[PDB]
């Protein structure tokens, strides 16, 4: 048994692979949705940080 | 009521008092491309009235010895009006056409023209006559522009196929004792949803005299054949700078 707090609240032994991503079904190429003009500040999909 | 007709599209109206109905090629009216048949993702431009309207492009003289002529689509129009400009500025194009061929004479003249639309009208050469030379038709012959081109061997349509069977294609006849025009509506015909207006002619228009023109001396001898056509449901995509070839 374990009485000291640090042993009780320990994550030593966690065997579960925590995954940040997951597979989704994708039998066809993605479709294209209608889009219109956007003249807006703050929102900027073209700009990135490689 | 089958003989009188009015065609109005855009800022243009055509009238005829000696018609013979209207042919709708392959029994199908022109339409815009659906979202499931389409593949290109940019939003197309559909100019409407400024491009879907009648353009009168050329007049030929029917003579007792005429062989026949052909025009290629959309080639005939790539340098005319707002349609031409769009065909030049855009990579992709598609449209149907309303074709109205005109020819009036008098109740004392006679003759019959076959007016037909032949999709993918590939021109052949006489192969150096002996048939031993693999020669090819030059550009001015495959895409003659608004002037059209005269057939050298109408019987085989300059392509080794019988004009006697050309009626398996959308067509009408202009038989002078009966009518003075032919009207054919053609939907967009291609194995692709859109294509280049410059590199590819979807179909050719053929106007060939089958029963030669005749009349007695003293009757007006100048019998013109005028071609008027209108693009229908035009769509353009893939915009960049203007290109003519
Ligand atoms: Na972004």
């Amino acid at each position: 048994g374990d009485r000291v707090a640090d042993v009780i609240e320990s994550s030593i032994g966690d065997s579960v692979s925590r995954a940040l991503t997951h597979a989704l079904p994708a039998p066809t190429g993605q479709n294209t949705q209608v889009s219109s003009h956007r003249l807006d500040t703050g929102k900027v999909p073209a700009l990135q940080a490689a | 009521s089958d003989r009188v007709a009015q065609l109005t599209i855009g800022n243009s109206t055509i009238t005829t008092q000696e018609a013979a109905n209207i042919i709708v090629g392959y029994g199908e009216w022109p339409s815009y491309c659906s979202d499931s048949d389409a593949t290109a993702v940019d939003k197309p431009t559909r100019p409407d009235v400024s491009v879907n309207r009648f353009y009168t492009l050329d007049t030929k003289l029917w003579e007792k010895s005429s062989k026949g002529w052909y025009w290629k689509f959309p080639d005939v129009l790539t340098e005319t009006g707002v349609f031409g400009q769009n065909a030049q500025f855009h990579y992709l194009y598609r449209s149907g056409f309303c074709i109205h061929v005109q020819c009036n004479a008098s109740k004392f003249h006679q003759g019959a023209l076959l007016v037909a639309v032949l999709p993918e009208y590939v021109i052949g050469t006489v192969a150096g006559g002996t048939g031993t030379e693999d020669t090819h038709p030059p550009y001015k012959q495959t895409q003659p522009g608004a002037d059209g081109f005269e057939l050298q061997h109408p019987y085989v349509l300059d392509a080794g196929i019988p004009i006697s069977q050309l009626t398996v294609c959308p067509h009408q006849w202009i038989n002078l004792r009966t009518n003075n025009c032919a009207t054919i509506i053609v939907p967009y015909i291609n194995a692709l949803p859109f294509d280049s207006a410059l590199n590819h002619c979807n179909f050719g228009l053929l106007v060939v005299p089958i029963s030669p023109l005749d009349y007695d001396q003293g009757a007006t001898p100048v019998i013109p054949i005028t071609i008027t056509l209108a693009p229908m449901c035009s769509e353009f995509a893939g915009l960049r700078q203007a290109v003519t070839q």
